[PDB]
């Protein structure tokens, strides 16, 4: 589960993927890969052959930065509504499982 | 047995950090110190009294273990966390060896405590296969640590009878960090009667029960003795001069431990009252 970059082109309507967590601040310290992370927003659902699909997301990754900005202990909400920037690029960097 | 002793040395060495944990006797005990997912790894040193002595084994090993151990005596022992590595298959020794061991992510969910009604232990563990197995233990310090943002809950709790007495304490958050500042007031709404005397106090519960079977043991960390009395007041409460625990709740459901404000307060007719809030401590981490 080391950290990786992921470039999803808008397509049609969305970026093809759903994103599931933690409705609270902060948190717990936990390692993945042996390197410690507060609590981390992760991706639920991959459209098959939508544009996250292509871009090389999977389901279960684990999402470090959103166009680079570390969401580390981010809430739901905040997350969902920085993918929503409307940008036709997002740039995810994420930890896959 | 011909073996002068079982040394374990950490590779990180000088360099790594070190821990106090509390004993029950109240000596303090320094450890090396790690946390979740760090690798754990060293060298295991055997030496021999007498080279040249035959000592036959049926193995080897060193493990890994976290432990939760409940009611001082045994064995409701279990290991949440186990990890083997074979240093030596059956044979044997002639002269002092040296081996190398490795753990490569070591889960390590929980911090170490040590109460009076539970402990939860890490540890190195060389053991010696014979015959009665040669055991040797080396203790590890685990912390928990978590990150929360500076902002102001406001809680209050009060202590009031109706309209004769009336009093409020306000503090900042609910969740405070181990070197956090409680930051407070006392505000005298309403004083038809007289106040005796007036405490704060921090305790720690610690509960150890499994199912219906349960035990709490409470301790108090710190008193505010605001009023001998009798005659608002600003309260600072410094959580770095104590030695308090990041909260642990439901732990593998063995046990958890809290911590709570109690405002106690005594009036004219002797008569007490008393409230109590629940709050989260949690460890920062050092960088
Ligand atoms: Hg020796
Ligand atoms: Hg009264």
């Amino acid at each position: 589960g080391s950290p990786r970059v992921v470039r999803i082109v808008k397509s049609e309507s969305g970026y093809g993927f759903n994103v599931r967590g933690q409705v609270s601040e902060g948190g717990q310290l936990r390692s993945i890969n042996g390197e410690l992370y507060a609590p981390l927003q992760h991706v639920s659902a991959v459209l098959p052959g939508g544009a996250a699909d292509r871009a090389g997301v999977r389901k279960g990754d684990r999402i470090l930065e959103v166009n680079g900005v570390n969401v580390e202990g981010a809430t739901h909400k905040q997350v969902v509504d920085l993918i929503r920037a409307g940008e036709k690029e997002l740039i995810l960097t994420v930890l896959s499982v | 047995g011909p073996i002068c002793e079982i040394d374990v040395a950490l590779n990180d060495g000088e360099t790594r950090k070190m821990a106090e944990m509390k004993t029950e006797d109240g000596k303090v005990e320094k450890h090396y110190l790690f946390y979740d997912g760090e690798s754990v790894s060293g060298k295991v040193n055997l030496a021999f009294k007498q080279p040249g002595k035959r000592l036959e084994h049926q193995g080897i090993r060193i493990e890994f273990v976290g432990q939760i151990e409940l009611f001082n005596d045994k064995s409701n022992t279990h290991e949440f966390v186990n990890l083997v590595k074979e240093l030596a298959l059956p044979g044997e020794l002639t002269q002092s060896r040296s081996y190398d061991f490795e753990f490569m992510q070591v889960e390590k969910p929980y911090e170490s405590y040590i109460g009076a009604n539970v402990r939860l232990r890490y540890f190195l563990k060389v053991t010696i296969v014979r015959r009665t197995d040669l055991v040797k233990e080396y203790d590890l310090i685990v912390h928990q640590l978590a990150t929360y943002p500076d902002v102001n809950n406001s809680i209050k709790m009060e202590v009031g009878i109706e309209d004769c007495l009336h009093i409020e304490f306000e503090y900042n958050k609910s969740k405070y960090h181990l070197k956090d500042v409680i930051v407070g007031k006392i505000y005298f709404l309403l004083v038809r009667i007289k106040i005796q005397h007036m405490e704060l106090q921090l305790i720690k519960k610690e509960i150890t029960g499994i199912g219906p079977s349960t035990t709490t043991e409470t301790e108090t960390i710190a008193k505010y003795e605001i009023m001998d009395g009798a005659p608002s007041i600003p309260i600072r409460l410094f959580l770095a001069g104590y030695d308090p625990t990041p909260t642990m709740r439901d732990v593998n459901k063995k046990f958890s431990v809290r911590y709570f404000l109690n405002l106690v307060l005594v009036d004219e007719e002797d008569r007490r009252y008393f409230k109590q809030q629940e709050i989260i401590l949690w460890r920062k981490a050092p960088e």
